RNA sequence: CGCAGGUCGCAGUGGCAAGGGGGACCUGACUGUUUAACAAAAACAUAGGUCCCCGCGAGCCCGUAAGGGUGUGUACGGGGGC
RNA sequence: CCGGUCCUAAGGCGGGGCCUAAUAGGCACCCGCCGAAAGGGAAACGGGUUAAUAUUCCCGUGCCGCGGGGGUAGGUUCUGC
């Protein structure tokens, strides 16, 4: 599943310390943090740069925005997003409703 | 003097003198170049290395000079034209 | 000290020189105008060199062989 | 109406211009018929298109997807912010204006 | 001597104080902002619990606000009564539709914002009482309180949620976070002490303390301080 | 076509950025010849890249290859000789790096 | 070429009637050629140096500069001795 | 870096430099700290768990007072126990 | 032209004010200042010399800041190419 490990992939830097449960939590969060995300503006599948916690930057379109601590968009945050970036979905409705 | 040379604020340069010796000269590092006020990148025509303050740096022949790059200036003028 | 390559430009400095020094080599001669601010040096062909010393002596500029 | 299928027809039959920079050139210096801009286009690219289109008297259709889905609708493997349909070779892509 | 650590904290020694020079300023509403502004920066602030946004107002005032989730550099926000209830906009509590998610709520107008200021926290606008000019909102703890309807709050939820979900895996990781905060790190248990140093210190088998009353004096007011109850039964009694 | 002979344009790049001019010739697709008269607005008569100018909504009537004096009578006919004297003032504080990425 | 910026400045200066600046630009043009060529010979990059020296010959003809011709002759003589010693050992 | 051949000693990482190893129980998870001058530990801390006081004009603490710390903070928080 | 001297940091002091039986005691407020010979920060290098100083003296070649003179580009309603 991972490059050189079976289950402890991102958290393999910790070795055999800190406990399986603690390291397992790190693997769960870190896999989404270090995965591929869609930029909320350009919708590219790109590895966003996390400047700090809650600060994300898209290397393609340069979009800098506030998100989750380790993931660019939390579950609740994905519903209260600004509607300026909800233009594709808005026109998607107006194509369907008008046709 | 001496502990002011044990810090890395100056550059330790070794040079061989005409008298045959090798001595260490302590010189200043360069000052940072001017940056744009929007993107923060270095500005063309004003980014040559300068080591002391008080030296005039001739800005490029454009409105707003060494304040913003050509990209910010041209785009802003486009907005002002339509606005 | 500054170096100049055109004799026309160097003549403007060398004419005002307090002293013109001369250093001679096989292929060229070094002419050094000592002004109050800088020392201006030009490397000229040997045939050009004795010519330049001539008028500078006519301009009353001191010419000293180093 | 299939926007993509007509665009493929207009891509292969008539003249379609791909890319934002070509579109601005074709709006500014040429005479296009229909401009298509992706819905998720940035503010500077959107407002440049409408202003030149408003001056040029050329209509604009906002594609109901993003730049990526616009490129997929035109069969291209890349993104497409905006395109100009200069000639609808066999397609009915000009129906989108109404 | 004999004074306990909680009594020594009140003296304001350097190891108990906030290094607030590491930050650019308070995250508060200026009292006189209205109109349109631009999100010019999004910054990490040491010791804070959320990313911070810098707003360049149209008239020229720049202030600091906690960034709502989804706020981006170059965004245009609306401030004032005439603003719409979009995410990132700063509005009065009177003009917020009910059921909206808000943060940095002002209890009274002009204090700069008091509630819902940590990452991932929000306040829900529950109701309106325009006759007395109050807005009923539910704070992040679940408490329902009335605030000034003229006061200002931001639309959305505070960015940076899930930060406490990730463990502080090493003691060194919590060490570095303590230096940007005011906490004394680390902490010695009371019963690991001697009787001169803590009420719990002492005996050959050291023990904790039973709860103290609410009237207990300083130096005796440690452990459970007039608690309604303890343990799992207290959690059940609350529900 | 917007960039056409008789169109008032604002030059955006170079030393003459922000100044006003009028297209008098068309070289090719990539180039046109602008001249807002140098006595009037400050722009010398030369070719300009069409990407380095911003068209305005104001246009006048002059034939191709129009002389500099012809544009002056045309703009005074439109009463735009004062409009050609102003220079465009940008608002750099409204710009963010997203606009120039 | 490497010193083309100095060529354009000379014609611009002479076109505007700046005889003083044209002389200063003429000196800079000769400095750009002799200095860059003389550094290449010291590093013994004769292929790079000869390309600069050939360009310097054109510029002196195009601008009537004898001092380029005198200094280019000195640099070509040095190039001959460097190439001669290389052939001897190799 | 490799291959082939020859060859000397008791000894070829020839001096210098330079891990003895394995099984099992108790115990503290671990790195870390500690009685300067008889105790380095199984003691302290620790990450993790949990409980309590608190919506800020709070809670807890310092000061005779003026006032102050937590606080350029706000429950994904401050303080207090285990 | 090497350092201090200048700047501010964490901090501190003084006056006013408030507090205090009172001060030589306290400081949230206002005003000023102090606070780094390792942070920021103008400008000098090589050679020679003494029993003992040496980027300080002497030689040579420079640099910085402040001010002045001449020439020059420029300006002289208005804009440098
Ligand atoms: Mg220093
Ligand atoms: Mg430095
Ligand atoms: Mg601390
Ligand atoms: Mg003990
Ligand atoms: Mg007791
Ligand atoms: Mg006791
Ligand atoms: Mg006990
Ligand atoms: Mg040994
Ligand atoms: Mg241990
Ligand atoms: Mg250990
Ligand atoms: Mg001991
Ligand atoms: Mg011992
Ligand atoms: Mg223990
Ligand atoms: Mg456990
Ligand atoms: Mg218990
Ligand atoms: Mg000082
Ligand atoms: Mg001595
Ligand atoms: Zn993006």
């Amino acid at each position: 599943p991972f490059s050189h490990t079976k289950i402890v992939g991102p958290a393999g830097r910790y070795g055999a310390r800190y406990g399986m449960g603690i390291r397992r939590k790190v693997t769960t969060i870190e896999v989404k943090q270090r995965g591929k995300h869609r930029c909320p503006s350009c919708r590219s599948l790109v590895r966003l740069e996390r400047l700090a916690f809650g600060i994300w930057h898209c290397p393609k379109c340069g979009h800098t925005f506030a998100g989750g601590a380790y993931v660019p968009q939390t579950i609740l945050g994905k519903t209260i997003a600004p509607e300026e970036l909800k233009g594709v979905e808005a026109e998607k409705a107006k194509w369907k409703e008008a046709a | 003097p001496r502990p002011a040379y044990r810090s890395r604020s100056l550059r330790r340069v070794k040079v061989k003198t005409p008298g045959g010796r090798t001595v260490v000269h302590y010189e200043k590092r360069a000052k940072g170049v001017p940056k744009c006020a929007v993107t923060g990148q270095p500005l063309g025509g004003m980014n040559s290395k300068v080591y002391r303050f008080g030296i005039s740096t001739r800005a490029p022949s454009r409105p707003y000079g060494g304040v913003v790059s050509h990209k910010v200036l041209a785009r802003a003028i486009r907005y002002a034209v339509r606005r | 000290p500054k170096e100049i390559f055109l004799v026309e430009l160097w003549k403007k400095y060398g004419e005002k020189a307090q002293v013109v020094r001369v250093k001679r080599y096989e292929d060229f001669v070094k002419l050094k105008a000592r002004l109050s601010g800088y020392l201006y040096t030009i490397r000229v062909p040997p045939d050009k060199a004795e010519q330049l010393i001539s008028e500078l002596k006519a301009k009353n500029v001191k010419v000293e062989e180093v | 109406i299939d926007i993509g299928r007509e665009l493929q027809v207009a891509i292969n039959t008539g003249k379609v211009i791909i890319g934002l920079r070509e579109t601005k050139k074709s709006l500014l210096t040429g005479a296009p018929k229909l401009v298509i801009i992706a819905a998720n286009a940035p503010r500077w690219a959107r407002e440049d298109i409408e202003y030149y289109a408003k001056l040029a008297g050329v209509p604009i259709f906002t594609f109901p997807g993003s730049s990526i889905e616009l490129g997929a609708a035109a069969k291209r493997p890349h993104k497409i912010m905006a395109l100009a349909v200069v000639d609808p070779g066999q397609s009915e892509i000009l129906k989108l204006v109404e | 001597g004999k004074r306990i650590l909680v009594q020594r904290r009140g003296r304001g020694g350097s190891q108990f104080r906030s290094p607030s020079w590491k930050r650019d300023g308070p995250v508060r509403y200026p009292p006189n902002i209205s109109g349109r502004g631009i999100v010019v920066e999004i910054l990490h602030e040491p010791g804070l619990n959320a990313p911070v946004a810098k707003i360049r107002m149209e008239n020229g005032v720049e202030f600091f606000n906690y960034a709502a989730e989804g706020l981006y550099v170059g965004q245009v926000i609306q401030v004032g009564p005439d603003a719409p209830p979009a995410v990132g906009n700063v509005l009065p509590l009177g003009k917020i539709p009910e059921g909206t998610m808000v943060f940095n709520v002002e209890k009274r107008f002009g204090d700069g914002g008091k509630f819902a200021r940590s990452g991932g926290t929000y306040a829900l606008v529950i109701g309106q009482r325009p006759e007395e000019n109050k807005t009923i909102v539910r704070l992040p703890s679940g408490r329902v309180i009335e605030v000034d309807a003229r006061g200002r709050a931001t639309i959305g939820i505070v960015a940076g949620g899930g930060r406490v979900e990730k463990p502080f895996v090493k003691a060194g990781k919590k060490y570095h976070r303590a230096r940007a905060k005011s906490w004394k790190y680390p902490t010695v248990r009371g019963k690991a002490m001697s009787p001169y140093a803590h009420p719990h210190g002492g005996g050959s088998h050291q023990k904790g303390g039973t709860p103290v009353p609410k009237t207990a004096p300083p130096g005796q007011k440690v452990g459970f301080i007039g608690s309604r109850c303890t343990g799992r039964g207290c959690v059940r009694a609350r529900a | 076509k917007v960039i056409d002979v008789g169109r008032v344009v604002v030059k955006v790049l170079g030393r003459e950025a922000g100044r006003k001019a009028v297209v008098v010739d068309i070289v090719d697709e990539n180039y046109v010849v602008i001249t807002g008269p140098k006595s009037l607005s400050g722009v010398r008569r030369r070719r300009v890249n069409i990407n380095h100018i911003e068209p305005t909504d104001k246009k006048i009537e002059i034939k191709k290859g129009a002389s500099d004096e012809e544009v002056l009578k045309a703009l005074e006919a439109a009463g735009l000789v004062e409009y050609m004297k102003e220079r465009v003032k940008p608002k750099l504080f409204e710009i963010t790096p997203a606009d120039v990425k | 070429p490497l010193c083309s910026k100095w060529e354009s400045l000379i014609t611009w200066a002479e076109k505007g009637g700046n005889s003083y600046k044209a002389l200063e630009f003429r000196e800079k043009l000769v400095e750009c050629i002799v200095y860059t060529a003389t550094e290449k010979v010291k590093k013994k990059k004769l292929d790079e140096a000869e390309e600069l020296l050939k360009y310097g010959k054109e510029v002196a003809k195009k601008f009537n500069i004898e001092e380029l011709n005198f200094h280019i002759a000195l640099l070509e003589k040095e190039i001959s001795k460097i190439r001669q010693r290389r052939a001897q050992a190799q």
